């Protein structure tokens, strides 16, 4: 089983330096052509750079003398060192490996899950988390969820019920708000006959400031 | 240098149907092309490499033609897991170059939005804002109008709106619009209604609330 496991990403201040991390499995590494794509917030993928299974590095102009990609053969790993970063750089950066040929010239077969970068000048904030509450008709549904609210950057992870609810749930796209930040919503639809008995907690996770919030959501 | 061009941007499609999507370059691509498949918030996961082969485990209803500028990919019977978008890559010539991509999704039968309201919490409103909730859960097709009314007043540049991606059990979507305002200007009204219009509903419908 082939996989490709990126690390390394965050949020960096313009003109700064990041390096990313790609832990190869499952195939002989030294053989193989490794590429680094990334995707923009408009989901549109680019070509960022490629590597030879001699070690040789291939680059479009716009990150030509401000990323390097490097290899290491021993512990299975691609680099992507990227320096002088600028905002258009944010995105989501995957790897990938190339045909068992050995050439860059060939399709790239398998993906990394993918690590994201954020190019911004502002601090990381952390979300205030609001309950929307549920007010009920016996044999009908019930709508409650949790609003996250005021953080940057992306993303943030939310669960219910520290993973026992998933049936229902619908946690909507951030949206950017006119004050720069994010803000998304969480619901999960219930039967109303369980309002009074079941308690509902929504788990937000925002790791680029560290902040884990527990908000437990009540009828009113 | 070379621009790959998809179509259509988009496109529904039933399940059993035979579906193929179009791939253009810029320069003879040699056949140097890739198609790939990404689901909402996946990894790309490529189909097709060389413009008509195979790759490893991937179902035989797919199928790939073309030489040239143009080529193709075709869904010989759809299926509920090949729902996504889809990509072709040239790598015949650097820069490697992608498609715009074509998102498929599952068409299925008009369903009505259900629509609730959620007002501002008591923790929020002491930070001085008052965000006012519209949720329409599981409906189809994606198009809805969803317009907000305090105090019968239609509001207007205040609200944003987020929709997910299409259910991977019963294909509907769910939307969510949020109105913000200031505490003091939420406290000067009295009826806050969320008025929601959906080919599903026979007359639209508004959910409301009042502040006290
Ligand atoms: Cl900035």
């Amino acid at each position: 089983e082939v996989k490709l496991v990126e690390s390394g990403g965050g949020l960096v201040k313009p003109g700064g330096s990041l390096k990313l991390s790609c832990a190869a499995s499952g195939f002989t590494f030294t053989n193989y052509a490794m590429s680094w794509v990334r995707q923009t917030p408009e989901k549109r993928l680019e070509w960022v750079a490629s590597i030879s299974s001699g070690h040789t590095p291939y680059y479009p102009d716009s990150v030509k003398g401000r990323f390097t990609i490097s290899r290491d053969n021993a512990r299975n790993i691609l680099f992507l060192q990227m320096s002088s970063l600028r905002s258009e750089d944010t995105a989501m950066y995957y790897c990938a490996r190339g045909d068992y040929y050995g050439s860059v010239y060939s399709a790239m077969d398998y993906w990394g899950q993918g690590t994201s970068l954020t190019v911004s000048s502002a601090s990381t904030k952390g979300p205030s988390v609001f309950p929307l509450a549920p007010s009920s008709t016996s044999g009908g549904t019930a709508a409650l969820g949790c609003l996250v609210k005021d953080y940057f950057p992306e993303p943030v992870t939310v669960s219910w019920n520290s993973g026992a609810l998933t049936s229902g749930v619908h946690t909507f796209p951030a949206v950017l708000q006119s004050s720069g930040l994010y803000s998304l919503s969480s619901v999960v639809t219930v039967p109303s006959s369980s309002l009074g008995t079941q308690t509902y907690i929504c788990n937000v996770n925002h790791k680029p400031s560290n902040t884990k919030v527990d908000k437990k959501v009540e009828p009113k | 240098e070379i621009r790959m061009t998809q179509s259509p941007s988009s496109m529904y499609a039933s399940l059993g149907e035979r579906v193929t999507v179009t791939c253009k370059a810029s320069q003879d691509i040699n056949s140097y092309l890739s198609w790939l498949q990404q689901k909402p918030g996946k990894s790309p996961k490529t189909l097709i490499y060389r413009a008509n082969r195979l790759f490893d485990g991937v179902p035989s209803r797919f199928s790939g033609s073309g030489s040239g500028q143009d080529y193709s990919l075709t869904i010989s019977s759809l299926e509920y897991e090949d729902m996504g978008i889809f990509y072709c890559l040239q790598y015949d010539e650097f820069p490697f170059t992608f498609g715009s991509g074509t998102k498929l999704e599952l068409k299925r039968t008009v369903a009505a939005p259900s629509v609730f309201i959620f007002p501002p919490s008591d923790e929020q409103l002491k930070s001085g804002t008052a965000s006012v909730v519209c949720l329409l859960n599981n409906f189809y097709p994606r198009e809805a109008k969803v317009q907000w009314k305090v105090d019968n007043a239609l509001q207007s540049g205040n609200s944003q709106e987020s929709v997910t991606e299409q259910d991977s059990k019963d294909s509907t979507y769910s939307l969510s619009s949020t109105l913000t305002l200031s505490k003091a200007d939420y406290e000067k009204h009295k009826v806050y209604a969320c008025e929601v219009t959906h080919q599903g509903l026979s007359s639209p419908v508004t959910k409301s609330f009042n502040r006290g």
